[PDB]
């Protein structure tokens, strides 16, 4: 059954997919995970396996001569097929062994077959459509919710050193009633003897000025502490909303890809794709 | 705002008045009033208030007050007008002033600069900040130093240094230009006082230097044997000036190597140079002065190769999370031990807990020994969100990284809190190792608590004595090497092969193995370098130390070649130096200032502030003032990001300490452009519903103000500080009509000789928008002009001045006598009409293949880099007939993404408009003489790029950590891979690119099958 398949209809063969395009599909997967493409036409050999190891992908060629497939002279394998079977049940350790794994998890191109079990054409083609509004909807959604996460982030940036400023403020003019009580206990002393009230009078509402100008500040810094905490919280809550928004943006998006996979097997037409889309 | 929630205050205005006697008085002041003029008004009044037996001179006291960036800031400068105090509420407190008044003049006239008070700075407590901020004055001295050594012709050229190519070597095409080998150039002179301007008209060889071209303009009826005496007297009298310039060629290079002269050859101009006296530029130069700021139980120390264990860190917990408990179901914290982008081991999750009690308090282990970790190893990590027939998502919610090292090779133990970061606009990817390393400045953030293992009080990372100890020993182990065996021709062969693969081409791991076991040969192909790099098992101490000894005698490579191997991929401290070293011994100032926006965004992925490169940066910049001007320019435009502050911040502190006079020159840059921000603020807040009109006359009312025509007057344009911006022509500014309401100004060239270069200078201010995607496309447009003119392709370009100075401000130059094909339509032939009724007569053939020339060029440039759709107004045409684009907006075919379209499209589709002037004028423009001429001209210049494509590929990779969302992975680099063809042959390249025409053009764009049946 497995060894007389195609390499054609095997599930892990690809055809010209861009080494690129094979990141995408391995990107932050599980280790054994692989799929087999063509090789650059640029350079020697007919197709490279790529795999999952530590974290990485690893890149394999896979070479031709006379009959026999293999990673390196001597060349062993009656197939691809044969290759990667044999591979699937036995570890890499045999070719080489710095990586001990086994080509556990193929990379399906029928996997979109599975989730999308329409088999007509329009209907597949109606639900990419459908999918495709629901996720530039959310994007869209997520655009704004950014545009108000970015700026709520500049209007707390200046209010917090408002803050600094009013508290700048606030030591300065503490300071100068410590310059009054220092410089005034000495002539209000004074100035008590010989009668002279007019002199207390003068000083003392100045010295009340000074303390009313203090108040206010206090309350200014008081009630900008209180407008940050505001909207310190909205910052919160807009990136709540968009870490909801996030799991499903990245859903729609997969399952568009799956419905734009579909109908990328069977040739439809480009124009076809950009009406539904 | 210039006082706190005002944008400016009305004349009069009271002001509270804190004096030393402890008394308080509000005072009745003016706006326009300088410091002693409130203080003459202050102490006028003082007299009624009591204590006044108890004050000093005027001349005795200094005021002081808070500003808007909560500084205490004491005025020095008492000439100073009080809407440029930038207050934060209008106080006063007069104190005796305290400590070093020159200090303090200038670490407020570099805090105007930076955009932050230096102050700032003081307060931090990070020993790397305060190591940093001493150690690289090293360079600042080093560099003063330097254009002291020969003065003061020295001098001369670190202020005006002559703009040149990088070689003498004329391009065939531009040698055949000139009458027999020789350029006829016009040299003015001033009379006197009565400014009467008179020419010497010259011709000369265009290989000739200024000293020749300055002999021949003295002889331009005398005895002819006493010549010798004055070109060997007064030769050193004068220097040669450009007109309409503050650009000089103070050295001795060839005429046609500077720019100005190179330009003028090719546009067919005749060139103009001022004579001047020598002693008139050297006595006027500044003689500035660097000075060195204020700020300049034992151990149990332990080798990281000493310690037997296996990597762990324990995972405690995040104070918060920002998460709905309804739609999300788990989080956990996803977490990698990485050497620039890949792992060095497994990535290893914590368990799965509720959104409410972000708690873990687990020890993570990793298949990794500790001596195994290379010294450029970092921790990166993040806490992610799981939504979810059995499916589910996984989201990151905030990111982190950590050097596992310390900047004094310190491996980190215990525990440390670390605040994440935000994750960037479009990365779905779980972890961020391409961003920065250390904590989030501001504490009101997810704060992730995490603990490092103790082994001792101090393991340090061994020296480079013990690990070429351990590669000799390592080597010895594997079965002098390099020469006991020989390299086959089959073995020769495939090592060259390797070597042609792009830098994102990635080696097989049979190729990586070959690389390895030939690793003591590659040093004869030396280019192959950073494809050995990623040979080498980066997680494995053998193979690393073995590396080091290679890499410690490799033969030095070419800078566009280095320059791939300080992007994020190549994290090591010794390969990164090597990188620089080439650079140090091979870059031409040149070519550092054609990739200055690349070695700036490199800083970013830069592990520690004190590094190899950031000292050639900064010496660079202190030694060429052209360098310096936008090496600034390119970090203040980033001092808005919380990621780069400090850094950026650090380096333009050190930078504007010793670049000497240029500093008040570049202020009043600052304070013009913070001044249309300003405007454009309120133009876009306030008068948001109000019309073009109203904002127009607002706009002219304040700019008419004395304040604004101060600042916006007399100082150097931000795009070239060469041309000098005069008195604005403030009755044709205007308003442009898109979004974000952009500003056309217009300035006065106050240059004495400005009618033979321009009179006016036009640069569109620009304050909504993002336009670091036009910064970059517009710099490798440059790039692929000159690539394509040293090959023969005559494919003139028109990349137009464009600088982010800002988050999203940046200023773009006009070119004069430029419209849109919009404007021409308002019928197919009305573009050939204009286009020949603009240059009717002979000189037809010369715009009609300027034109042609022009269209190949961006046909093929536009492809490549997948630039936003061009339409009408997208494309301009000049009077001579060359034609250009601007607003590229996005590239990389950024939107791919909110569409499922994988293809390559074609931005610049050529119409029958544009084919018709090809053409000249045939009714079947598709099949004739012209168009298959232009069609090769395309062919020529797409296959010139793919030759050159890995310096266009590392330019790239070098940005990916810039925060534009168009570069944020390689995966989006690799959009230039797929229209280069790269994977293919060459010859499959240039099919590729046929078929993606034809395609594009609908059957237009004429196949190889040309038809002479
Ligand atoms: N967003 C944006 C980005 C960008 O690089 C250029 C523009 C841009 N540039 C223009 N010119 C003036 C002529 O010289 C070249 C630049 C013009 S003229 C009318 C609209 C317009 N828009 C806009």
């Amino acid at each position: 059954m497995n060894n007389n398949m195609s390499l054609q209809d095997a599930e892990w063969y690809w055809g010209d997919i861009s080494r690129e395009e094979v990141n995408e599909k391995l990107r932050d997967t599980a280790d054994g995970t692989f799929l087999v493409r063509d090789a650059s036409t640029k350079m020697h050999g007919d197709y490279t396996l790529t795999l999952r190891k530590g974290g990485n992908n690893k890149l394999i060629k896979i070479f031709h001569r006379d009959g026999k497939y293999g990673f390196s002279d001597p060349l062993t394998f009656s197939s691809v097929v044969e290759l990667i079977n044999h591979y699937r049940n036995e570890s890499l350790a045999q070719y080489n062994p710095k990586l001990d794994v086994k080509l556990l998890y193929p990379v399906s191109k029928y996997q979109q077959d599975q989730v999308v079990k329409e088999d007509n054409i329009e209907a597949v083609g109606k639900k990419l459509h459908e999918y495709n509004t629901q996720f530039q909807e959310k994007s869209r959604e997520y655009d704004r919710l950014y545009e108000e996460y970015t700026r709520t982030s500049q209007e707390i940036q200046m209010k917090r050193t408002a803050i600094e400023a009013f508290n700048e403020t606030i030591k300065i003019f503490e300071e100068q009633c410590q310059t009054q009580e220092r410089y005034s206990k000495e002539y209000i002393e004074k100035f008590k003897r010989e009668g002279n009230e007019k002199e207390i009078q003068r000083i003392m509402h100045n010295y009340d000025k000074l303390k009313s100008r203090i108040s206010e500040i206090i309350d200014s810094r008081r009630r900008l502490e209180e407008d940050l905490k505001k909207q310190a919280a909205e910052y919160r809550e807009i990136d709540k909303r968009m870490n909801s928004i996030k799991p499903d943006l990245i859903q729609l998006r997969k399952t568009r890809d799956q419905y734009l996979m579909w109908l990328t097997q069977k040739g439809v037409r480009q124009k076809k794709l950009n009406e539904w889309l | 705002g210039e006082l706190w929630g005002i944008h400016l205050m009305p004349p009069r205005i009271l002001v509270e008045c804190l004096l030393p006697n402890g008394m308080i008085v509000t005072l009745e002041c003016l706006r326009e009033a300088t410091l002693i003029t409130i203080k003459h008004e202050l102490f006028k009044e003082a007299r009624k208030y009591p204590l006044h037996q108890l004050l000093q001179d005027e001349s005795s006291y200094i005021f002081v007050s808070v500003t808007q960036e909560a500084e205490r800031e004491e005025f020095f400068d008492e000439t100073r007008r009080l809407c440029d105090l930038r207050l934060f509420q209008p106080f006063l407190k007069v104190i005796e002033p305290v400590g070093n008044r020159e200090e303090k003049i200038l670490n407020r006239e570099i805090g105007f600069a930076i955009g932050m008070p230096v102050c700032e700075f003081d307060m931090v407590k990070d020993p790397e900040v305060q190591d940093f901020r001493r150690n690289i004055l090293n360079v600042c001295k080093e560099a003063v130093d330097l254009r002291d050594l020969n003065s003061p012709h020295s001098r001369a050229m670190y202020v005006y240094p002559p703009n040149v190519e990088s070689s003498p070597e004329l391009p065939k095409h531009i040698y055949n230009k000139l009458d027999k080998g020789q350029i006829i150039v016009v040299i003015w002179v001033i009379v006197s006082p009565n400014n009467d301007k008179q020419k010497y008209t010259l011709k000369i060889n265009h290989d000739c230097v200024p000293e020749q071209v300055i002999a021949e303009a003295i002889r331009k009826l005398l005895s002819s044997e006493q010549l010798k005496l004055c070109v060997l007297e007064y030769q050193g009298k004068y220097i040669l000036k450009v007109c309409g310039c503050d650009e000089y060629f103070l050295e001795k290079y060839p005429l046609s190597q500077y720019k100005y002269i190179r330009s003028c050859i090719m546009l067919g101009r005749m060139p103009n140079l001022m004579l001047m006296a020598k002693e008139s530029l050297y006595s006027q130069l500044p003689m500035d002065c660097f000075t060195m700021p204020s700020y300049s139980g034992e151990t149990s120390t332990k080798s990281l190769w000493v310690i037997n264990s296996a990597l762990r860190i324990k995972i405690l917990c995040a104070t918060y999370v920002n998460v709905n408990i309804r739609d999300i179901d788990k989080i956990y914290v996803r977490t990698g031990i990485y050497h620039g982008g890949e792992p060095l081991c497994d990535n290893v999750n914590t368990q799965r807990v509720p959104c409410s009690n972000p708690r873990w308090n687990e020890w993570l282990n990793y298949d990794i020994y500790i001596p195994d970790l290379p010294r450029a190893a970092r921790l990166c990590l993040s806490i992610c969100s799981v939504k979810g027939g059995a499916k589910e998502e996984h989201c990151p919610l905030a990111w982190g990284n950590i050097n596992l090292f310390d900047y004094t090779d310190t491996l980190v133990s215990g525990k440390m809190a670390l605040n994440l970061w935000p994750v960037p606009h479009g990365l779905e990817d779980l972890l961020n190792p391409i961003g920065v390393t250390g904590s989030n400045p501001n504490k009101e953030t997810p704060c992730l608590e995490l603990e490092f293992d103790w082994f001792s009080s101090v393991v340090k990372f061994p020296d480079m004595s013990v690990i070429e100890e351990h590669a000799n020993w390592s080597v010895s182990r594997e079965a002098r090497l390099a020469r006991d065996n020989e390299l086959r021709e089959n073995d020769k062969e495939q090592l060259k092969a390797i070597s042609t693969r792009d830098p994102l081409s990635e080696i097989t791991e049979q190729e990586k193995d070959f690389l390895w076991s030939h690793r003591h040969y590659c040093v004869t192909i030396p280019e192959i370098l950073p494809k050995l790099l990623l040979s080498v098992k980066w997680n494995s101490r053998d193979e690393v130390a073995q590396m080091y000894c290679l890499v410690k005698d490799w033969p030095p490579i070419k800078p566009e070649q280095a320059m791939e191997l300080l992007d994020c991929n190549y994290p090591d401290p010794m390969v990164r130096g090597f990188a620089v070293r080439c650079l140090e011994k091979y870059l031409t100032d040149d070519k550092l200032s054609q990739y200055l926006i690349q070695l700036v965004q490199v800083l970013k992925y830069e592990q520690y502030l004190d590094n190899l490169l950031v000292r050639f940066l900064l010496k660079k910049a202190l030694t060429n003032q052209r360098i310096g001007h936008f090496f600034f320019w390119h970090l203040k435009s980033e001092m808005h990001n919380k990621t780069v502050s400090q850094r950026f911040g650090l380096l333009l502190e050190s930078y504007c300490r010793a670049c000497g006079m240029y500093l008040k020159h570049l202020n009043r840059q600052v304070e013009a452009m913070e001044k249309l921000i300003n405007l454009t603020d309120i133009l876009k807040q306030e008068k948001k519903d109000e019309t073009q009109k109203v904002q127009m006359k607002f706009l002219v009312e304040q700019m008419r103000r004395p304040d604004f025509m101060d600042a916006l007057q007399g100082f150097l344009s931000p795009l070239n500080p060469a041309h000098q911006l005069g008195n604005l022509r403030l009755e044709e500014c205007r308003i442009m009509s898109s979004a974000k309401r952009p500003l056309w100004l217009n300035w006065e060239n106050p240059d004495i000789m400005s009618e033979l270069l321009f009179q006016n200078n036009e640069i569109i201010f620009k304050n909504g928008d993002d336009l670091r995607q036009d910064m970059l496309t517009l710099q490798i447009i440059r790039i692929m002009e000159n690539i394509w003119q040293n090959q023969g392709l005559d494919l003139r370009m028109l990349p137009y001045g464009c600088l982010s100075i800002g988050d999203c401000v940046g200023l773009i130059e006009v070119v004069r006598n430029s419209h849109t094909i919009m404007q021409i339509q308002c019928n197919s032939h009305t573009l050939h009409q204009w286009l020949k009724d603009k240059n009717k007569g002979e000189i037809y053939d010369a715009a009609i293949d300027l034109f042609t020339r022009s269209c190949a060029g961006y046909c093929v440039a536009t492809f490549i880099l997948g630039i936003g759709d061009r339409h009408n107004s997208n494309i301009m045409v000049k009077d001579d007939g060359q034609l250009f684009h601007i607003d590229f907006g996005h590239f990389l075919d950024h939107k791919k993404k909110k569409f499922g379209y994988k293809r390559e499209r074609v931005p610049f589709v050529l119409t029958q408009d544009f084919l018709i002037v090809i053409s000249k004028g045939a009714q079947e423009c598709t099949k004739t003489r012209e168009f298959e001429r232009f069609q090769e001209m395309c062919y020529k210049a797409y296959l010139a790029i793919r030759q050159h494509a890995n310096l266009f590929i590392n330019l790239f990779s070098m940005m990916l950590g810039s925060g534009m969302p168009e570069l944020q992975s390689f995966d989006d680099i690799a959009y230039i891979r797929k229209t280069l063809a790269l994977d293919k042959t060459e010859q499959e390249a240039l099919e590729y690119f046929m078929k993606q025409m034809n395609d594009a053009h609908h059957g237009g764009w004429t196949t190889k099958m040309d038809w002479i049946f």
